[PDB]
């Protein structure tokens, strides 16, 4: 009860804990896309226009799918597919319900 | 020469003020 | 697609170094005033009975994981658990309807 | 080509008031 | 073509947290 504090210090210890390791994986992602620059800039003299934007495209590609998972802008990409699917199930129902209940 | 991106979020506000004086 | 842009790829590059460091900013800034409101809170527990120091504490502590969740799309996981849930029980509405539309043909 | 990103926008607004001291 | 103006504005930060409970 009174050592932690009805559970709120425990609470307080977890949320450190959970901004501590994204800080961790954000400042990670952040070295890593840098560096990865500079691996681009090392190879661009060895490679043609279409070879140039194809590995920095698949460096870019790297960091977007991982920054994505950090931000959750991954699942707010979901969120919308299932959001549509569901407002257009509405949308199955209302028409089902006129060509049922009328004009039946 | 489309506009660019908006810029980043700003900072969160500062603390709320202190509440009502207790009961006497 | 363009030879200085790397077909767009070079702008991409400095927009997600943005998009990451915005990110990073944001945390930063959450990990700072997490831990400037528990210095706040010692401060203040002096003159507060339990029961008060943990109302306190659990407002610091919900305005912290209302923003990490904001952050790090935790609050919109729990939207899209209640939203895949409501979907799950109209696909089941629909294969009635579907059922009677068919069978109302008779 | 598009333009760079805009400048960071403006502080959050302050808090709510606190709960009511003890007597 | 030169490039596009600069974007607007960030969005404007989230309000700070709860005030202290304030005096007794």
């Amino acid at each position: 009860d009174a050592r932690s504090v009805n559970g709120e210090f425990p609470r307080h210890v977890k949320l450190k804990n959970e901004i501590e390791n994204l800080l961790d994986q954000v400042t990670q992602l952040y070295t890593k896309h840098n560096s990865n620059y500079q691996q681009y800039n090392a190879q661009a003299g060895r490679l043609d226009l279409r070879q140039k934007a194809e590995y920095l495209k698949g460096l870019n590609d790297w960091a977007e799918r991982l920054l994505q998972e950090l931000n959750g802008e991954d699942v707010k990409k979901v969120l919308g597919k299932v959001a549509f699917e569901k407002d257009d199930l509405e949308k199955e129902v209302k028409e089902l319900k006129e060509k049922i209940d009328k004009k039946e | 020469g489309p506009p660019g991106p908006p810029g980043p979020p700003g900072v969160p506000g500062e603390a709320g003020p202190p509440g009502p004086p207790g009961p006497p």
